[PDB]
């Protein structure tokens, strides 16, 4: 659970970066 | 979803752009 | 100066924490 | 926007919380 | 401490500000 | 002891947004 | 301020790498 | 400050994109 | 530098890899 | 305070081991 | 790996901060 | 490499500092 967590705070950053203008919609569930 | 594909194996950021707007 | 986009990637971390399971949207127009 | 919104003045999380789905 | 209690499982936000000043 | 020292890195910035003007103590002991 | 508020952020990573097990304090007030 | 700020959101997009190429960091 | 040229406006991807090994 | 310090001119990490306790 | 993936990604960071201008070369395997 | 010796163990800023240019 805990290593998910991290591991999605790290994804978040991933799709900022490569979606630049775009945009992007995060959805976990 | 993106957790189960990504958070196992690393995802490059090619396949990431498959989840953007 | 990157003002906005250094201001972004901070967004996105909060959003993350903020919002959870539930996820988010990020659009940055 | 979000970023018209919150990139002057500090957006508390509560602020933060109506953009998420 | 904190890392007992909050990286074996997530803790809210509401348990975290259990240690804010 | 790895995986904590991460789990720590997050867990201070996560306070940071949670604690905002008041402030936090970070004592990992 | 935001670009203040982004300072704190950066500035709480780096004690938690600088201090290690010793911890902190984070009291900008 | 806002070089040194700047900085460190470069080095994190540098280790995205270079994958495992690695990079190098040098500012000087 | 890589700062003159990326913190004054914002390097692309293809910018940023100029600078992978 | 830390912030008056170290966000208008930048702290070497031996200056800022001055706020571990 | 993910996990060292994620690893990799504080590790920067830290050298980031560590080597200053001395600037740094980051090489995986 | 520095993945082997500092993400199976945590390595101090001293030991980081070897990798520096
Ligand atoms: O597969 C992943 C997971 C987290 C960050 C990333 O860039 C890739
Ligand atoms: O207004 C903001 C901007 C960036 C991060 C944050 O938590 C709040
Ligand atoms: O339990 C945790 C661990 C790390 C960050 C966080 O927001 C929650
Ligand atoms: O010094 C900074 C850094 C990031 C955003 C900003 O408005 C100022
Ligand atoms: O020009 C920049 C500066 C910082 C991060 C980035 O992705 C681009
Ligand atoms: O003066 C500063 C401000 C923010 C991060 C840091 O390492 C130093
Ligand atoms: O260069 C360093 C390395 C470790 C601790 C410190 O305060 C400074
Ligand atoms: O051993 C490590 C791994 C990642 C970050 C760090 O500061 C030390
Ligand atoms: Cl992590
Ligand atoms: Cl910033
Ligand atoms: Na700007
Ligand atoms: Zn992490
Ligand atoms: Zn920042």
């Amino acid at each position: 659970f805990v290593n998910q967590h991290l591991c999605g705070s790290h994804l978040v950053e991933a799709l900022y970066l490569v979606c630049g203008e775009r945009g992007f919609f995060y959805t976990p569930k | 979803g993106i957790v189960e594909q990504c958070c196992t194996s690393i995802c490059s950021l090619y396949q990431l752009e498959n989840y953007c707007n």
